[PDB]
């Protein structure tokens, strides 16, 4: 069913982050993995798999290590021809060249698409539909991470939803609809002067996936 | 492919300054971190300053805080080193280090994990 939206208070404020939240902009500001039709080579712990992608633009890995959210996951899609699309990590990436990332993965065969997809953003400002955008995916089922990259690489390019040290926006969560139901992610970190990648980046570790056709993406940013 | 060449290495006295010198090529994106390395003979390598997200996130290593200035021109895409205030403890081979990958990683900031990019350095003297 529906996950209930934003109660008052329950969004992350960002005038009470008092951290850099450049290390939060750096993960939707051209920083990506993405791999066509590719099988785990290895894995490290249970709830793993490891993938060699080439990072032909700047040579920062050579291996992948996606993580899940249980063994069941990792079990699922071990011996499978996926596709990985996801925002990634180096910053405490632990993996005994290399870097992490969370879910991103959608069996390749049975779930591309003839042509591109395109699902229209909905932003708005302190209520106010000021601004909309496609993004465009190629899968049948896409995960709520891909197009949350896309969303956000978007919005940190055009009007600047993270800088280097704050947000002009005071709070901010994407929400997703499917006929029904819908759930939604805070845009924003938790309070205090510190600021976890790999922590934030788990909540895509549920690999959650949606039909492109169905979906729609709605944007929240309140000002200041 | 990815080139770094330091220069302005000399044999100062102590209380002298040099001014080092990177030229950055090869790559044609932008680079997010540029930092200044040094090692000597026996002791392992070590960060001394470093200048992230277009100058916004400068950080510099104790030993060196007030003496040594780290800057940076986009014009021209180089690094430098301005060091002020020589002394015997800074004689070293010093190596301008490079990377692509975005953050400040508390305290890793000025590790040689940092960065993935690296020239062969320049040599640094300093006598008494």
């Amino acid at each position: 069913e529906s996950q209930p939206d934003p109660k008052p208070d329950e969004l992350h404020k960002s005038s009470k982050f008092t951290g850099l939240m450049e290390n939060m902009k750096v993960l939707y500001d051209d920083n990506h993995v993405s791999a066509i039709n590719v099988k785990s080579i290895d894995q490290f712990l249970y709830f793993d798999l490891i993938y060699s992608i080439k990072d032909t633009k700047l040579g920062n890995y050579d291996n992948v290590r996606v993580e899940f959210k249980n063994k069941d996951l990792a079990d699922k899609y071990k011996d499978k021809y996926v596709d990985v699309f996801g925002a990634n990590y180096y910053y405490q990436c632990y993996f005994s060249r290399k870097t992490c990332m969370y879910g991103g993965v959608t069996e390749h065969n049975g779930n591309q698409l003839d042509k591109y997809r395109s699902i229209t953003v909905r932003v708005f400002e302190d209520g106010k539909n000021l601004l909309s955008f496609d993004v465009q995916t190629n899968k049948k089922k896409v995960t709520a991470q891909e197009l949350d990259y896309l969303t956000r690489h978007y919005l940190v390019k055009n009007k600047k939803l993270y800088e280097f040290n704050n947000s002009p926006y005071e709070t901010g969560y994407i929400k997703f609809i499917e006929n029904e139901n819908s759930f939604w992610y805070d845009m924003m970190p938790a309070p205090g002067d510190k600021f976890d990648q790999s922590k934030y980046l788990m909540m895509y570790n549920d690999n959650k996936m949606v039909d492109s056709k169905d979906v729609k993406i709605e944007v929240y940013l309140t000002t200041k | 492919q990815v080139q770094l060449v330091e220069s302005g290495g000399g044999s100062v006295q102590a209380g002298g300054s040099l001014r080092l010198s990177c030229a950055a090529s090869g790559y044609t994106y932008s680079m997010y971190c540029m930092g200044w390395f040094r090692q000597a003979p026996g002791k392992e390598r070590e960060g001394v300053a470093g200048i992230c997200a277009n100058g916004k996130a400068i950080h510099y290593v104790d030993s060196v805080k007030g003496r040594f200035t780290i800057s940076q021109d986009n014009a021209k895409n180089t690094v430098y080193l301005q060091m002020n205030s020589l002394k015997p403890e800074d004689t070293a081979m010093y190596y301008c280090a490079a990377d692509s990958r975005g953050g400040i990683w508390y305290e890793q900031q000025l590790s040689t994990l940092r960065y993935n990019y690296w020239g062969q350095g320049t040599q640094v003297t300093v006598s008494s």
